[PDB]
């Protein structure tokens, strides 16, 4: 009762199909898959290191997840100036209209570049979602459980930073689920958190005490696309949206 | 369009005849259907003896019924079941046990579910009562956080809904299957799963148009809601005495 | 083992693929999984049902407007004007600083793309009884300024394209919306917080009361009537930019004293050149020449400048929080912060650098902190904001 | 009756055709078009930075348009030497003969060399062009409304520095036009500053305060092609020409 | 997960393309489109009269 017509009453002729641009710019706009395979930006961060770390540490983590971060509007005296004035990209604006999803994602991350180490990054799926707060990128302070550590069995790869700083990955679907939760996620059980992202990056470096102090306050950041075999399965209309020239300007 | 009323009022019922419960409607039932029909799923996840009861979970039962009034504003939502919950919880708030329901015995004695549903919003209003309410059902609205602004008519329009006009006073079929990140319910406390239990989401009947009418007319009408469960399939066979009583809200 | 003397080959090297192109070419990537052939699947009763497809989200009716037709509406009263197109608004009364709105969910899927052009359904739900009977007009008027959405009434609507209903026993119709321009497409309305950008509609709809409303004595006087949109069979949108919606999950904004953008968080610790390593300074780092940059405060002749933090939870700690400092040139071409004991020394280190003194004299060495108050050497919390405290000199 | 003629007194014999340079140089040099898809500048600058720039911050801002922009003769004290002398390339010599175009165009930056920062590209289609005043290379030096920012939706591509310093793009036509305007275009109405370029780039870095003192007074410099499926469609003879050997020396 | 282990080519690296040639070859660039088999087109009175 949703798509019906009573009376459609047309006063209208027949208006001349482009196929979605595809007649006036060689390119058919229809397939929204296609649109969502363009990189969009994950986040950024600067990097800040507290405490001596040995090779062993990561530098940061964050959880994958093909909704988009808990938006970082950054410090109310240094505001990340993407997410403050054009707030959020297309992919979790796509993604807020729909409430599960199943299948992969692409990372793509790109570092400093005066810096020279070598970088690894894992992929854990093991790590479960507890609340929509710290669904963020996590700068890793400190090494109490196994979190800090470079561990063995997860799937990892090395990045040259002398032969190119950017690294270009393909996270899987490792759920033990039919989906997984699309939204802004609300923690009620704990197998529920175990069905929110596909896993939990972390990016560490293996640089020592003296090389890691031209690494401070560098940005870091990540680009994603939405893969292949990606599909959003339930019809979910859109929340309440906000108008972005309607932002106020920065008067001075 | 050559009317002849008799003494029984020159009408057609509509029969939905359902293991031994039959509900009349004398109008056209206003269907919506959010996803496909699920496929069966005791291959995947289980090796007990797997069995629905269709004698007895395919039945219909009342599960809420209430007053919709003419002191109602615009967007106000009336109704907000979490249907799997709402079943146990409405026999639970008639004060009793689950064990005196036929229709919900596997649910003392299993631990998981999966089956569909079907939903009859029934409302009885006069023909001179004038207004309208969504019938909209939302898969799993306690993971969602921002669900708050999103309980509208303005957003539950947007997905496909069910719509009652009071003047029609017409019916409202709701052909839900199961869409849920498991593919299994548990009924009771069960492993790493202690709260939510078996939650899929919930239908909630809201206003579009408050109920209008003239200065003596008469004020209020009424709305049930029944339920049923078609393709059910029960799996893991327990004691009653694990399972406890739904938390209330 | 044969030797190739052949000439090889000559390229060019980038660094990155194309971070804008995804449909016909083959990205090559570092796959986290273990087979090179893997790829995701759904079986089997996890498939897609919904294709992500703009013309099956445009084909959706989203519910925008609500209007009370009344029987004392008399006969031209206007019920409704809006827009000819999918950014038609509903605005939420709200009381956050910046206003949701609710959109259909073809105005959703048309702010992510640039231009837009067909048809548009605006199906109207008139809830009344079989008792009620009205006649009413949705007109459309092809393109109106904004000196022209005035001067409208029931009969200038009747010189353009006009359906007129009537109610009596069917309550609901659509009417589709001619698309007549003189562009092919057509630029959205809002701009990526871009106000030079702005663009109203191509055309105007309208909805008057042709005949009042008749309500017989035992029925309400007053009607709802619902509009709602989806874009038609004819409605298409090509070129992606940046979306002129946001989110409303964090629903927060930031308007635009404190150290230059990076330079924080700081600690007060020492350096060679100042004061041979004596004294307190902010330091963003412990490595070489590591020295918090600050602004340069406007500071007229005849008046001194000193900082006092405004929340001393937030300041770098040593001995004491360092709530006070006053700002100079470090003679290394930046601005350092040199930490005071109270606000008293940082009026009186003020007094004394804008008064014409200088960093090496001794009345300023001894308002400086000493070396041996940095104690735990704890950083500020982020780059928090300080006052500027302005006196005469 | 322009290219009619009333008698041809011909007192000559038949010339042998070359093919224009085809026999001797193993090439035809007619086709218009194979010319135009040489490069030639477009523009240069040097890098300018006057407040604080953060990571989303655009340094320079450009319309790009076929016909070439305004002429940056410089500075009274430091002109531009290659716009001064030799005053403009061939493309937008031979783009002031005609008057409509459609297609694409080919987009060559070559950045500083010390310089190791990834740099951000993107284009967007939604700047109209107002008025040939400010149809130039524009430094961003403050951040009001979303120009500055580094936005999600639109086509952008990131240059490695580290790898190599140049970027190769081509610009699509996406005006939803017939045409676009050839000539130094003046401003009437609103609508008619949506159809003079194709769309609008701004190129930035991903530096921090630290690392952008090294960029400043560095030159960047910008080639254009005429690209493939690009027609010019309304024949315009040519304006008053300047002969350029004519031009005073700078005496001593 | 055979190992292969033959000898690898042997290159000269160059850092730009044809700056000058612009007819017989395939120019590799960066496309800010979204389709990468997608040109332009002249659909169907907008048509080159002039070559």
């Amino acid at each position: 009762e949703e798509s019906r017509n009573t009376t459609v009453l047309d006063t209208t002729t027949t208006l001349q199909s482009s196929g979605f641009g595809r007649a006036f710019f060689g390119e058919a706009f229809n397939d929204l898959k296609t649109l969502m395979r363009r990189y969009q930006l994950y986040g950024q961060l600067l990097l800040s290191v507290t405490t001596d770390k040995d090779i062993d540490h990561c530098m940061f983590t964050f959880p994958c997840l093909p909704q988009g971060l808990a938006l970082d509007i950054g410090s109310a005296g240094s505001p990340h100036e993407i997410f403050n004035r054009c707030r959020d990209g297309i992919i979790p604006l796509i993604a807020s209209g729909y409430r599960f999803y199943r299948g992969d994602l692409r990372y793509k991350i790109v570092f400093p570049s005066n810096v020279n180490s070598n970088i690894w990054v894992q992929h854990r799926p093991d790590r479960r979602l507890e609340g929509w707060s710290a669904a963020k990128i996590v700068n890793c302070d400190a090494v109490s459980t196994g979190q800090g550590v470079y561990n063995h069995g997860y799937a990892s790869h090395i990045q040259i930073t002398r032969v190119n700083n950017v690294i270009e990955l393909e996270v899987p679907f490792y759920n033990a689920t039919c989906y997984n939760y699309l939204q802004a996620f609300n923690a009620s059980s704990a197998a529920s958190s175990y069905a929110v992202s596909l896993g939990e990056i972390s990016v560490g470096f293996q640089a020592t005490s003296d090389d890691i102090a031209s690494i401070v306050n560098k940005p870091v950041t990540i680009y994603y696309s939405i893969g292949d075999g990606m599909q959003f399965s339930q019809w979910v209309g859109y929340q309440p949206m906000m108008i972005l020239d309607q932002l106020p300007a920065p008067v001075v | 369009d050559n009317p002849n009323p008799g003494p029984d009022g020159e009408g057609e019922v509509e029969l939905e005849k359902d293991s031994n419960v039959v509900l009349t409607t004398q109008r056209d039932p206003s269907t919506s259907i959010p996803a496909p029909v699920s496929v069966k799923w005791s291959r995947w996840t289980s090796n007990d003896v797997v069995d629905d009861y269709a004698t007895i979970t395919s039945r219909w039962y009342q599960i809420a019924e209430f007053v919709w009034s003419k002191d109602d504003p615009f967007d106000k939502e009336l109704a907000r079941l979490i249907l799997p919950r709402a079943l146990l919880s409405s026999i639970e708030a008639n004060s009793d046990a689950i064990c005196d329901v036929p229709n919900t015995i596997p649910f003392k004695v299993h631990a998981y579910w999966r089956g569909d549903m079907e939903v009859r919003v029934q409302i009885n209003s006069n023909k001179f009562q004038v207004g309208q309410l969504q019938a909209t059902w939302y898969y799993s609205d306690h993971e969602n956080l921002n669900i708050s602004s999103k309980r509208s008519v303005y957003g539950f329009s947007q997905m496909d809904h069910a719509l009652i006009s009071a003047s029609a006073s017409n019916e409202a079929k709701l052909v839900i299957p199961f869409k849920h990140v498991y593919p299994f319910l548990p009924t009771r406390i069960v492993p790493d799963w202690t709260t939510g239990i078996l939650d899929m989401g919930a239908l909630n009947i809201r206003v579009i148009a408050p109920l209008r009418m003239s200065a003596t007319g008469p004020t209020t009408c009424n709305v049930v809601v029944f339920i049923k469960l078609n393709n059910s399939e029960f799996t893991g066979t327990s004691s009653g005495k694990f399972y406890a009583s739904q938390i209330r809200a | 083992n044969p030797s190739y003397q052949q000439s090889p080959r000559h390229f060019v090297p980038t660094g990155m693929h194309s971070l804008a192109l995804g449909t016909n070419l083959v990205e090559p990537l570092h796959a986290l999984r273990l087979d090179a052939a893997g790829t995701t699947q759904h079986p089997v009763g996890c498939a897609p049902d919904e294709d992500m497809t703009v013309s099956s989200i445009a084909s959706r009716y989203g519910l925008i407007r609500r209007v009370q037709w009344k029987k004392d509406h008399a006969k031209g009263s206007l019920l409704l004007q809006l827009d000819a197109d999918p950014f038609v608004e509903q605005r939420i009364e709200g009381t956050n600083p910046i206003s949701l709105y609710w959109f259909a969910p073809v105005g959703v899927v048309s702010s992510m793309f640039m231009q837009w052009r067909g048809s548009l359904e605006y199906r109207f739900d008139i809830i009344a009884s079989q008792f009620h009977t009205g006649r009413l007009i949705v007109g459309y008027v092809p393109g109106l300024t904004a000196s022209l959405q005035l001067q409208m009434d029931y009969m200038k609507l009747k010189s353009s394209s006009y359906v007129v209903f009537d109610l009596q026993e069917s309550n609901s119709f659509t009417f589709e919306v001619p698309y007549v321009s003189y562009r092919p497409w057509w630029v959205r309305k809002y701009g990526g917080n871009y106000l030079p950008s702005s663009t109203d509609a191509p055309s105007t709809l309208f909805m008057y009361v042709q005949v009042p409303l008749i309500p017989m004595e035992a029925v309400s006087d007053t009607i709802d009537i619902n509009v709602y949109v989806r874009g038609g069979s004819s409605f298409e949108v090509c070129v992606p930019v940046q979306p002129s919606l946001g989110l409303n999950w964090n629903t927060d904004f930031i308007l635009r004293y404190r150290a230059k953008t990076g330079y924080a968080p700081y600690y007060a610790g020492v350096w060679h050149s100042f004061n041979n390593s004596n004294s307190l300074v902010f330091r963003w780092g412990s490595a070489s020449d590591q020295i918090a940059q600050w602004p340069t405060i406007s500071v007229p002749r005849g008046e001194l400048a000193f900082l006092r933090i405004k929340d001393g939870k937030q300041a770098a700690v040593g001995t004491q929080p360092w709530r006070t400092m006053v700002v100079w040139p470090s003679g290394h071409g930046y601005n350092i912060g040199i930490p005071t004991y109270n606000a008293e020394r940082a009026r009186q280190l003020a007094q004394h650098l804008y008064g014409g003194g200088s960093l090496t004299d001794e009345k300023a060495k001894q308002l400086f902190v000493p070396a041996n108050q940095q104690g735990p050497g704890k950083v500020s919390n982020g780059n928090p904001v300080w006052e500027v405290m302005r006196a005469p000199l």
